[PDB]
RNA sequence: AAAUCAGAUAAUUGGUAAAUACGGUUGUCUGAAAAGACAAUGCCGUGAAGCUACCAUCUGUUGGAUUAUGACUGAAGGCCUC
RNA sequence: GGCUCUUCCUAUCAUUGUGAAGCAGAAUUCACAACGUGUCGGAUUGUUCACCCGCUAAUAGGGAACGUGAGCUGGGUUUAG
RNA sequence: UUAGUGACGCGCAUGAAUGGAUUAAUGAGAUUACCACUGUCCCUAUCUACUAUCUAGCGAACCCACAGCUAAGGGAACGGGC
RNA sequence: CUCAGAACUGAAGCGGACAAAGGUAAUCCGA
């Protein structure tokens, strides 16, 4: 039982900013600050090409720094926010100023109610649950 | 209408295709047309004391 | 009467996808067939139902709010939206593009035709915007402590469905607030996003496919549609 | 030794060898599938990358991400001037292949195409064609058309680049065969001949939302090392002689080195045939309005603020294509139709263009015009003119 | 529509700066100001052109003959069977 | 031994077209034409191997002086402390 | 996590100045984490000086049976020569 | 010749070149 099955479509170019070993903050509130990131899910690549995610990837990854129930185990979760700069249909180049991730389950359902800061366009589309527990979404 | 962005720095006025987009913890978008812009805003000088800015220009017309 | 399932893709949704008050019907760009059926079919000449994309994106649902006097679209928006917005949209209601950090107007704002729940922090003029352009009485508040009414509280002129962990105190304050009748409960087989799986307004109910007989059951019941 | 870890190798072995290219406008080695189909067309043109603008427009291309909203592309402007037509080509079919049968030439060819000739012009007594001119006989130039008739499978036009009407250095003109596509010989001969001692419009032959192949040099990047060449990866940094070398030229048996594995050498410079560029717009360097939009609704021309760098201003008409194309700016191209018309979305998609940006590309510029930087700054050219 | 590959381009965004471009500034020296020079590029910020990257963008067809296999007609061998 | 790179084998891991089943579907297994293209990111170990964590259409098995030191590297092995 | 640490110890082959057990300061001494850090890496780009380049002048050395394109074959069982 | 106060002023820069320690927790040796 994984994989991103609640994904509701095709998820856009954005370039990707966050290789594998990338340490994002956490926006939810799973309490857990941060997610240490293992793979990313549908990637082949080239010869020692790092595995990596961006805006709205869903990531497998593990807890650092946090409730003690959440470390130690290897979990999934769905990219919000990356520093990476990417670029949308308008030909402007967007970033945050942080890295940031939701924790949430295969079926695209996060483990918690409220998340901190903004979460991206790219995100929504295909993650209506995320989308839901957003406060504003650029 | 050919839509005009507004420079978040400097308040010049941007065309498509042209500059980039910041956005801090609080959810505040700023749009700059020029790298030096965002280095300046990011630096967090303020506009108002830079000479070729339009902050500057409104302060001591 | 009755309620009806629906799929947007593979999800059960809806409630991201649509935005439903009794005056107007938004729905996404990208549809399928079925989906549109599901709608057009109950709601077709009673009122326009939008086709309609928000920053370019399909999630019109969590991203904007109003009732049958007013459209508050976020700042998301791109004039072309609003634009085609304004064009299917019936002169008596009024369309208007808000400035509020906390972009998600759906997730921030529930409305009925009289009472208006809001993110505790929301602006001043977001406020007296939501106030003046729906033409509602407007609380500040948290269903369940949560800051998401929009998406965790569900509300048409009758009656509402609210996150299923509402203490019994909770809902009667709410309940006393906005003058009906409130239940406690889950849609879509089990999930606590009232919000996302759930839209409603007087007449008509769209809801997610995997919604047990039991809930839809409580949802007809609660919403006095029949 | 089964090789470690599998991947693929390092560069197209159909574009070797990689030295430079002796076709310095394009050549194009096929023509489109030739169809009895419609009159006799032209196939190909001649013209000249100006410089590279981007543009917004509205997409109505159905399923796509972008259905109805606004993009913003990158694209490449081509000034294309007016082909002369000078001559008529006949040939025939052999059994080793096709051969030229004759070269029917007109009363009328300008001194810079007999440039062509010659390696300088004003120090030669310019004898070029002299007996074509004073032997000039209609008669016999009929009936060498009447002989292309009766003999040949295909048929060309001698075709005729002015370049004295851009402002470059080279005057010197360009000389191509364009093969002429149409149902019978006899009319593929008829309209050569109609074309001869005339000029033809990029209009005659490309539209718009039509797709374009475009011929032509890459830029030279001279000798190049062989990450550069071909992308190998870098050895480790701590590698005696050096790093950029590739690791192995071969295994031991065979005793010599294979074709294959990469090596220095020359990089730049070679010919390409790109496929299927589309064209967002063919315009015509009278229209001072030929930048703008229905969108717009006010004069632009496509020359950028200051002038499109390292080119100059684009007074003729031009052709701006999606995306970018082969060669420095200034470099002669040839766009050449799809070898089979194209069916697919990309080619179906109409076009609806609502920015062009005239915004000074020698810097980053931020006025569409001089009378904004004027407004702006408050200088009227006007008043002070006045 | 994406991934890996291939071939290119540089509008945009990034990268690069000994254009020593313009500004800032430490120590010294020219009586001072002004203007500079020396500290193998003093140091710092921006920095056009150029080069450059999935860290940027564009582009990557159509027939014929056949294999395995499935069939038509069919004889050796009245019937049978590719 | 690894790194780098190229090419070959087919006792085919995946991809193409098929035959077979104790082939309902889904999945799987046996076989045929067949390498044309692909066959990845890390823990520990000098490692070949092995074992685990993962993504993946797949994470096939091999050759080329047990491919490849005037290509590196020098952890292992095998001088002198 | 064949790594590090703490424990257990049917110690191949621990053990008492052939010293056993400890141990602050201490170390260009062996090992493991972690924090900061970063071009080690993903993934490679760009800039400077000196070279390699070309020129005037000057001007060696290693090595050298005979020589120098391969496929197979046989052959002192991997030929350049047959 | 040392030390301390207050105020004003700059793109919040100011040991501006030069000069000039990266930390922490463990294990083994040898004081
Ligand atoms: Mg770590
Ligand atoms: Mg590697
Ligand atoms: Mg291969
Ligand atoms: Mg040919
Ligand atoms: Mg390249
Ligand atoms: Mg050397
Ligand atoms: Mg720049
Ligand atoms: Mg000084
Ligand atoms: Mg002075
Ligand atoms: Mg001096
Ligand atoms: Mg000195
Ligand atoms: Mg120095
Ligand atoms: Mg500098
Ligand atoms: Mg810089
Ligand atoms: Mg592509
Ligand atoms: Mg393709
Ligand atoms: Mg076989
Ligand atoms: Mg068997
Ligand atoms: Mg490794
Ligand atoms: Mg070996
Ligand atoms: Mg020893
Ligand atoms: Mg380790
Ligand atoms: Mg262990
Ligand atoms: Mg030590
Ligand atoms: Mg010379
Ligand atoms: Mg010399
Ligand atoms: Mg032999
Ligand atoms: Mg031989
Ligand atoms: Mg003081
Ligand atoms: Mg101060
Ligand atoms: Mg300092
Ligand atoms: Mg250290
Ligand atoms: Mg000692």
């Amino acid at each position: 039982a994984r994989g991103r099955g609640g994904q509701v479509g095709t998820k856009a170019k954005v370039s990707l900013g966050l290789p594998v070993g990338a340490v994002m903050n956490c926006a939810d509130n799973s309490g857990a600050k941060n997610l240490y990131t293992i793979a990313c899910f549908g990637i082949k690549g080239h010869l020692s090409k790092l595995p990596s995610a961006s805006i709205g990837d869903m990531i497998l990854c593990s807890v650092k720094k946090g409730s003690p129930k959440l470390r130690k185990k290897v979990l999934q979760a769905i990219v919000i926010r990356q520093r990476r700069p990417w670029r949308r249909r308008d030909g402007v180049f967007i970033y945050f100023e942080d890295n940031a991730g939701v924790i949430a389950n295969p079926k695209g359902e996060m483990k918690g109610s409220q998340i901190t800061g903004p979460v991206a366009k790219e995100c929504a589309d295909i993650w209506p649950k995320v989308a839901s527990n957003a406060g504003s979404v650029v | 209408v050919v839509r005009t962005g507004t420079c978040s720095f400097c308040e010049y006025r941007i065309y498509p295709g042209r500059g980039q987009r910041f956005i801090a913890k609080d959810g505040r978008g700023f749009f700059f047309l020029t790298k030096k812009a965002k280095c300046l805003s990011l630096r967090k000088v303020k506009a108002q004391k830079i000479t070729w800015t339009i902050a500057r220009r409104r302060l001591w017309k | 009467s009755m309620a009806r399932r629906c799929q947007f893709e593979n999800s059960n949704d809806i409630g991201v996808f649509c935005k439903l008050t009794s005056a107007y019907c938004l729905v996404s760009v990208g549809a399928s067939e079925n989906f549109y059926s599901v709608f057009e079919s109950e709601l077709v000449p009673h009122i326009p139902v939008i086709h309609t994309s928000i920053g370019g994106t399909r999630i019109v649902g969590r991203v904007t709010c109003g009732n049958k006097n007013g459209l508050l679209v976020p700042n998301t928006c791109n004039d072309n939206e609003l634009r085609n917005i304004r064009n299917s949209l019936p002169d008596n209601v009024r369309v208007r593009r808000i400035e509020e950090k906390l972009s998600a107007l759906g997730n921030c704002v529930v409305a009925n035709d009289y009472v208006a729940l809001i993110h505790p922090d929301l602006d001043r003029e977001s406020e007296e915007i939501i106030a003046d352009t729906l033409g509602v009485e407007v609380f500040r508040t948290t269903i369940a402590n949560n800051v998401l009414v929009g998406t965790y509280c569900v509300i048409n002129n009758r009656g509402g469905l609210v996150h299923p962990l509402a203490s019994v105190e909770e809902l009667d304050e709410l309940a006393n607030l906005l003058q009906i009748p409130l239940c406690a409960g889950t849609i879509n087989r089990g999930s606590d996003v009232i919000g996302a799986g759930l839209v409603v307004n007087d007449w008509a109910a769209f809801c997610g496919l995997d919604t047990t007989s039991t809930e839809i059951s409580v949802v007809e019941n609660i919403f006095k549609l029949n | 030794s089964h090789r470690k870890f599998e991947a693929p190798r390092h560069g197209s072995l159909g574009f070797r060898p990689r030295r430079r290219t002796r076709h310095h406008r394009g050549r194009c080695r096929s023509f489109p599938k030739d169809d009895p189909s419609k009159k006799p067309h032209l196939t190909a043109f001649t013209g000249f990358k100006a410089g590279m603008t981007h543009i917004l427009r509205e997409v109505d291309r159905s399923g796509s991400r972008h259905n109805k909203k606004e993009v913003v592309e990158a694209v490449t402007v081509i000034e294309c001037p007016p082909m002369t037509i000078v001559g008529v080509v006949g040939y025939i079919d052999t059994p080793r292949g096709l051969r030229a049968l004759t070269t029917v030439w007109a009363k009328t060819i300008d001194n810079n195409t007999k440039k062509r000739f010659y390696k300088n012009w004003a120090n030669s007594n310019k004898k070029a064609f002299t007996h074509h001119e004073k032997n000039f006989d209609q008669k016999a130039q009929d009936l060498l058309l009447k002989r292309i008739e009766k003999y040949c499978s295909v048929v060309r036009v001698i075709a005729h680049t002015n370049m004295s009407k851009l402002n470059l250095r080279q005057k010197k003109n360009h000389i191509l065969e364009i093969q002429v596509n149409g149902g019978k010989v006899a009319e593929k001969v008829a309209f050569a001949k109609s074309l001869l001692e005339k000029e033809v419009k990029v209009d005659s032959i490309f539209a718009e939302n039509e797709m374009l192949d475009v011929l032509g040099v890459t830029k030279g990047k001279g000798f190049a090392g062989v990450i550069k060449r071909f992308g190998v990866k870098h050895l480790q940094k701590k590698t005696h002689r050096g790093y950029r070398k590739v690791g192995c030229i071969g295994a031991w048996h065979p005793s010599r080195i294979r074709f294959t594995v990469p090596r220095a050498g020359q990089l730049g410079y070679h010919h390409r045939t790109e496929t299927n560029k589309k064209v967002y717009r063919v315009g015509k360097g009278d229209d001072a309005s030929n930048a703008s939009t229905a969108g717009d609704v006010t004069d632009k021309a496509i020359t950028p603020l200051g002038g499109f760098p390292h080119y100059g201003v684009v007074k003729n008409d031009f052709i701006m294509i999606k995306g970018c194309c082969v060669g420095p700016k200034k470099r002669v191209l040839t766009l050449r139709k799809s070898i089979i018309p194209q069916t697919h979305g990309a080619a179906k998609e109409i076009i609806n263009l609502k920015f062009i940006d005239t915004s000074s590309k020698i810097g980053h510029g931020r006025f569409q015009t001089v009378e904004e930087k004027d407004k702006f700054f408050g200088r009227d050219r006007t008043k002070k003119v006045e």
